């Protein structure tokens, strides 16, 4: 189990670049609502921005978490330099996306997917 | 030991004597071409493709036919072997019709494969074709004799596999032809399966005929559900829909062929299929509805009744799955009364032990067998698989084979005891003659057909024949590890439930007529309305509207066997699983979830929301249910027997006939099979 | 010299062989196979370490001159524990001759960039980079080049649908481009070509 | 340098993958059947991972077969069992493995057709 | 074609149309394949 | 022919046509439903039966390389004609 | 709330099951005299742990391990199950 480093020795040293992540995209998203003209608070805004790293918050391997810091240092640099457009930063809220029900019942009656 | 060397291209490969050129080139991954050789039939040495040269030998040798000798080298590969090959092939094209675009072989075609590896890219030939006059033997096979290539495995599996001589060689020279001779219909119970060891589009499936492409399809590897042998299955798909069934190869069940009914019965599911939820109006009628309205008068109704009032039976087709969420539903009303059709008696052990309703021998185990004792069973068209497995240890091993029951044409000459079910009393008596074959042979097998057992007398009868085989193992000569009791089922849906506690057989429902009943594609008619208390709430959840259908309150439409994941058992009790080719049709549904979304409707929520966690909960009811492809052993014989001795019951006069006597008979036996177009040309055709 | 089939050239053959084992006595700490093909080409397959030590030996060697990095490419074999094959095809234009340098990685594993050997590797690797997800150590500015902004996933990996997983269309609601789960009017048919019937015995497998 | 990493591979999260396609999957690792409409065997070498069908309907304007799964036409090659259980592994998909079926090795006799006492004797040629 | 007239068959166009889109004699595109799967219909009288 | 269905649709060579009730024969409306009139099961039958002198003759559906791969049909059986599998031509052996 | 099934599972081979197969080679069909109408279902299965399952009305079942149990015990757990009733 000796593997190659990306960056992080150990999750010491990559949970400190999650957190130098999330400050930098804390600070981007007054930005972000201003550039892009969005009708979005920046309170959502952050709360998007939190929801995106708690869904990764059980990864546990090194390596992992430096990849994804390295994709989100990309995502943060395309939005900063606004080569993402409007409609790339609001595909991350879903807004044309219909409910789909999570619960057994709701899935039987219109379905077959699981 | 015995081994000897030889060498494939220079490689160096040990192979037991007897072994072919052929073979042994198999053992180094090299396959040599081949038309008329077939692994399963007798070898013919008649097309030439697989002659291959042996080193120093001046003369190519046919690789099918010829047995290895130590220190030959064969040349697959060499200038002499692939100037062979060519030639024969260039015979082979010569006068083959120019039929490939019109043609069904095209695309999963030997001769036009083998053509392109090993072949030449062009023709010289100059002439004129033959052609050949076609040749009508019945509503499945269709005959286009101008592409045959005369390579008689058609012959031979008629003969040696189908134990029908009715195919054969007619004239000679280049005139030969295949055929029946006079105007005959090839209507075996196995007849399909020369379809698909034609290497040519001479002979195909006439349902199928120009519907697809094999380059288009897509392969479900499935389990089929027609009978209690589970054959393995490939079933072919096309954008969205089933087109055709195809055999899997399983060597301890199936081997390589399908019955018909497994073959042809396919184009049931595309009628009388049931699509939408349906209540009952305020005139009495049917009538479409929602799944939320329908599945609220179903949980109404449970949530008004308990105990005896509620019933449910289990049809024929039904898979595990659905079995256990219908019983766990019941069981959260406190009832019990969860029933099959197929009837199994219920004296002594009863389904306490597996292996008093299992085919403890299993299938493969025929083909050690030295005496074989058929009771009130026409395992022909009950498992024509099983029986197809006989004829193989009555051809190859020399099998013994005797009969008690009616004298049924079997394919194979066998010892016709008898149809009293008295004899049984007398072999064990040791009175008749052939209870002195039963006590010589080292490996007897002793199968009652489950069909025997919906006689008013089935206990009776088990208790007969477990007494023959008792006394078989205690008197020795048989080892400790051969089976010698099996029960020989025919409906898929049996071994399951009765893995699972089911009640075998309605009787439960008659003493105690529920207020409520539900028909798990209940197509029997065990159960009717004359049976039942005039206000009886039926429920019906199924696939096809048969015979349950007409006479429901509500009908929930479920899933077919192509259209989900489900695990069935076989006679063997080997646990397989289907695989979803399509999905189901309309509303349908897959049958387990209806059961568990009724039961959140009616606040009595089963605890599994996914099939891997239904599968757990069969776990939990018998562990063998999720050993996929295992056959697990069953003990306890001696247990089994001493309880069945406890009560007496007598032996009815009625001779042991069974249910199906004819090949007419073997076509329709289930919804599927019923509804299918092309099994109702099968039985006018060999009644008309 | 039959006419449909290609000729075959010895010369190109032994020299290139020759030249394989030279730089596999000279790079001995990395080369781990060298072959030549039937139709004369040329391929060194080294550890991943030996990236920037071999590709610069071929480019500044006086015996090599490997000049010029024609290109730059992956490879997906996921039934590989390290499935990345990464490969650069170089031209020498002093010797009028060309070769493959091949290495391996998987997802989790950097590779260290050769834009320090080749200055025409910087696009390459962005591409292999978004294609394909493999990391490139010291990269002056690694993005993706193709995809679309803000895309998810390595469409070249075998395990990527060919249709992806999102589609784009324009919503008159919030009056822009937006992104949904793909559905297809038509599901792409797939074929099942594979003749059942061995074509080439030559390159036949042990069983 | 190198560092000790002792977790097992998930790579889940830096594959792109919506999290339905990962969870409600279904890999099925197997070595395809043969078509037994044909005696060739050269398609029985490799094993196949494919995901579980699901619904396919009728476009209203043509009848074509519709989809909404991604994964309907996904199909990997592997050298071994091995290779494609450590793949699913890793992506994260639940899987069942169906063990390789080889043909069994049968002794055949061209000699057996004419045999002085057995059944084995053939009636025509 | 004055000099070289096309063959005649019995089922070629004698009447000769322009592009009809964007008028009432436009092509619309439809399924020409029949049902695939018939239903069953429940009986007309109660039994039941 | 192309009949028409009791709602006035006109049912196509292959058969098809929208049953009465189902919604999408709406694409008609203000439009029309293509249908080709030549339906190639009439004119197929409209050829008469050719008269040959062999057992077996051959067919390419005429203009050489232009028609269809060459067959070659068997004309044993007097109590049917021998049908070109790829042209639908119908050729029968004179006494 | 009356016993209402009992389900044995056990492996044919493991040790860890033997007292399980002697109590069903011995007691099995003393058992199923004094209790003709209640399902005592023995399932076998390779390699499993052995485990006594009863089920009571309204679908409640508890199940007991009978991992390297003697057949007397096996015994007392099956005598509890057919008295102590829950
Ligand atoms: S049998 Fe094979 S070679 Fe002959 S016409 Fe049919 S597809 Fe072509
Ligand atoms: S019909 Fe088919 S299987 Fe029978 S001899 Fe001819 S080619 Fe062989
Ligand atoms: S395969 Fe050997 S002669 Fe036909
Ligand atoms: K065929
Ligand atoms: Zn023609």
């Amino acid at each position: 189990t000796s593997v190659k480093p990306i960056f992080s020795r150990d999750m010491n040293e990559a949970k400190r670049r999650v957190r130098e992540l999330y400050r930098a995209w804390y600070r981007e998203v007054p930005n972000t609502v201003h550039l892009f003209q969005l009708d979005i608070s920046v309170k959502q805004g952050r709360d998007k921005v939190r929801e995106m790293f708690k869904k990764n918050a059980h990864i546990t391997d090194p390596r992992v978490v430096d990849l994804l810091v390295i994709k989100g240092k990309m995502e943060l640099e395309e939005t900063i330099k606004v080569w993402k457009q409007r409609t790339h930063v609001m595909r991350f809220f879903h807004e044309t996306e219909a409910p789909r029900p999570k619960d057994f019942l709701s899935k039987f009656y219109v379905g077959h997917d699981p | 030991s015995n081994l000897i060397e030889v060498f494939v291209d220079g490689q160096s490969v040990m192979v037991e004597p007897g072994t072919t050129v052929l073979q042994a080139c198999e053992k180094v991954g090299m396959q040599i071409p081949r038309f008329c050789y077939h692994e399963r039939l007798s070898v013919a040495g008649n097309c030439r493709m697989c002659l291959v040269e042996i080193e120093k030998a001046p003369k190519v040798v046919a690789a099918c036919a010829m047995p290895v000798m130590k220190g030959w080298n064969i040349l697959t590969n060499s200038e002499k072997t692939k100037k062979a090959r060519e030639g024969v092939m260039e015979f082979l094209l010569a006068n083959h019709p120019l039929d490939c675009p019109i043609c069904d072989q095209g695309g999963e075609c030997d001769l036009q494969d083998q053509s392109m590896m090993f072949g030449s890219d062009r023709s010289r030939f100059l002439e004129g074709k033959r052609a050949v006059e076609d040749k009508n033997i019945g509503p499945l096979v269709k005959t286009i004799m101008t592409r045959c290539i005369q390579c008689t495995r058609c012959i031979r599996f008629a003969s040696e596999i189908a134990g029908v001589d009715d195919l054969g060689t007619t004239g000679r020279g280049n005139d030969m032809q295949v055929g029946t001779y006079i105007e005959k219909m090839f209507m075996s119970e196995l007849s399909g399966n020369i379809i698909d060891i034609c290497p040519v589009g001479a002979l195909t499936s006439k349902p199928y005929a120009f519907t697809a492409r094999p380059w288009e399809t897509r392969k479900t590897e499935s389990i089929d559900v027609m009978d209690a042998v589970g054959s393995n299955i490939v079933v072919s798909t096309r954008t969205g829909e089933v087109m055709r069934i195809l055999p899997r190869m399983h060597e301890d069940i199936n081997e390589e062929w399908i019955s018909d009914k497994t073959r042809f019965a396919y184009d049931g599911l595309k009628r009388q299929r049931l699509t939408e939820p349906m209540v009952r109006n305020e005139k009495g009628l049917l009538t479409h509805t929602t799944w939320e309205d329908a599945l609220s008068r179903v949980a109404g109704m449970l949530q008004s009744f308990q105990g005896n009032d509620v019933a449910a039976i289990a049809g024929g087709l039904v898979d595990a799955e659905a079995l256990i969420a219908l019983k766990d539903l019941l069981n959260r009303v406190d009832s019990d009364t969860l029933c099959t059709e197929e009837v199994f008696p219920t004296a002594g052990a009863g389904t306490d032990l597996r292996s008093n309703y299992l085919l403890n021998t299993t299938i493969a185990g025929v083909e050690e067998a030295d005496v074989v004792l058929l009771v009130g069973t026409n395992p022909r068209f009950e498992a024509p698989l099983f029986n197809a497995r006989i004829r193989k240890s009555w051809l190859h091993n020399d099998l013994k084979v005797a009969l008690i029951g009616s004298p049924v044409d079997l394919t194979y000459r066998y010892d016709h005891l008898g149809d009293s079910p008295k004899i049984l009393q007398d072999i064990a008596s040791g009175s008749h003659p052939f209870s002195q074959v039963l006590q010589e042979a080292k490996k007897p097998m002793v199968i009652l057909g489950s069909s025997a057992l919906q006689r008013n007398d089935g206990a009776a009868i088990l208790a007969a024949v477990s007494n023959i085989a008792q006394k078989i193992r205690t008197s020795s000569g048989v080892t400790g590890d051969w089976k010698v009791m099996n029960i020989l089922h025919r409906i898929a849906s049996q071994v399951a439930a009765l893995d699972l506690g089911y009640k075998p057989g309605v009787e439960a429902i008659q003493k105690n007529p529920p207020k409520m009943l539900f028909l798990l594609g209940a197509d029997g008619g065990c159960i009717t309305r004359q049976d039942l208390p005039k206000d009886c709430f039926i429920v019906y959840q199924g696939h096809h509207g048969d015979v349950g259908a007409p006479i429901a309150d509500v009908i929930l439409p479920g899933a077919a066997y192509t259209e989900k994941s489900a695990t069935y058992v076989n006679t063997e009790g080997r646990a397989q699983q289907t695989k979803v080719a399509v999905t189901p049709p309309g509303l349908a549904r897959e049958d387990w979830k209806i059961i568990r979304a009724l039961s959140e409707i009616a606040g009595m929520t089963l605890p599994y929301d996914t099939l891997d966690q239904v599968r757990n909960r069969l776990e939990e009811v018998s562990p063998n249910l999720v050993r996929y492809d295992d056959v697990e052993g069953a003990n306890y014989f001696q247990q089994a027997s001493e309880l069945s001795k406890l009560v007496n019951q007598q032996l009815l006069a009625d001779p042991l006939v069974p249910p199906q006597l004819t090949i007419k008979d073997f076509y329709m036996t289930d919804s599927i099979s019923r509804a299918s177009q092309t099994m109702a040309k099968c039985v006018k055709a060999v009644t008309e | 010299t039959r006419p449909t089939v290609r000729p075959r050239n010895d010369v190109a053959h032994k020299q290139l062989s020759a030249f394989g084992e030279y730089v596999a006595e000279i790079l001995p700490k990395y080369v781990q196979q060298v072959q030549v093909s039937c139709f004369n080409e040329l391929e060194i397959c080294i550890h991943p370490d030996g990236v920037i030590p071999v590709l610069t030996f071929l480019r500044d060697h006086s015996n090599a001159q490997f000049k010029s990095l024609a290109d730059l490419t992956a490879v997906d074999i996921p039934t590989r524990q390290n499935r990345f094959e990464i490969v650069y095809n170089l031209l020498s234009l002093r010797f009028n001759s060309r070769i493959r340098v091949k290495t391996y990685t998987d997802e989790l594993t950097p590779i260290e960039s050769s834009v320090p050997v080749y200055k025409a590797a910087n696009w390459y690797e962005r591409e292999i980079w978004d294609m394909f997800g493999v990391f490139f150590a010291n990269h002056p500015d690694l993005r993706r080049i193709l995809t679309d902004y803000g895309f998810e996933g390595h469409p070249f990996r075998k395990d990527f649908p060919l249709s992806g997983y999102v589609e784009l269309r324009y919503d008159d609601e919030v009056k822009r481009v937006v992104a949904e789960p793909v559905e297809l009017a038509q599901e792409f048919r797939k074929f099942d070509l594979n003749s059942p019937w061995e074509a080439f015995p030559a390159y036949r497998q042990p069983p | 340098q190198l560092i000790t990493v002792d977790e097992k591979l998930d790579i889940t999260t830096i594959t792109g993958v919506p999290e339905e396609h990962i969870k409600t999957r279904k890999a099925r690792i197997f070595v395809p059947a043969r078509n037994n409409m044909q005696s060739g065997v050269n398609n029985t070498k490799k094993w196949k991972m494919e995901f579980d069908t699901r619904e396919r309907w009728e476009n209203p304007l043509m009848g074509w077969a519709s989809t909404a799964d991604p994964l309907s036409n996904l199909v990997l090659t592997f050298s071994t069992k091995e290779d494609a259980v450590a793949f699913a592994e890793k992506n994260g998909w639940s899987y069942d493995v169906e063990e390789r079926k080889v043909p069994k090795p049968k002794s055949k006799s061209y000699g057996a057709n004419f045999s002085w006492n057995k059944r084995t004797r053939v009636s025509t040629k | 074609p004055t000099v070289k007239p096309p063959t005649a068959r019995k089922f070629i166009w004698t009447n000769h149309k322009f592009n009809l889109s964007g008028t009432p004699q436009q092509y619309v595109p439809y399924s020409t394949t029949r049902k695939k799967i018939q239903e069953w219909v429940p009986p007309s009288t109660p039994y039941k | 022919g192309v009949r028409t269905s009791p709602t006035g649709e006109k049912v196509t060579h292959t058969g098809q046509v929208y049953d009465d009730g189902d919604y999408r024969k709406v694409r008609f409306v203000g439009r029309q439903k293509e249908v080709n009139e030549n339906f190639a099961i009439d004119l197929i039958a409209e050829q008469p039966v050719s008269q040959v002198g062999s057992r077996v003759i051959s067919c390419d559906g005429g203009g050489g390389a232009l028609g269809h791969p060459r067959v070659y049909i068997n004309l044993d059986k007097e109590t049917k004609t021998g049908t070109c599998g790829y042209c639908g031509l119908q050729f029968r052996q004179q006494h | 709330l009356g016993l209402r099934e009992i389900r044995i599972h056990l492996c044919q081979r493991s040790p860890g099951s033997q007292g399980v197969r002697d109590f069903i080679e011995k007691r099995y069909v003393e058992l199923k005299k004094a209790n003709p109408d209640l399902p005592i279902l023995i399932r076998e299965c390779s390699d499993v742990q052995p485990k006594l399952w009863a089920r009571y009305a309204f679908g409640q079942e508890k199940n007991v391990s009978l991992n390297n149990f003697s057949a007397d015990q096996v015994t007392r757990a099956l005598e509890n199950v057919l008295s102590s009733k829950a």
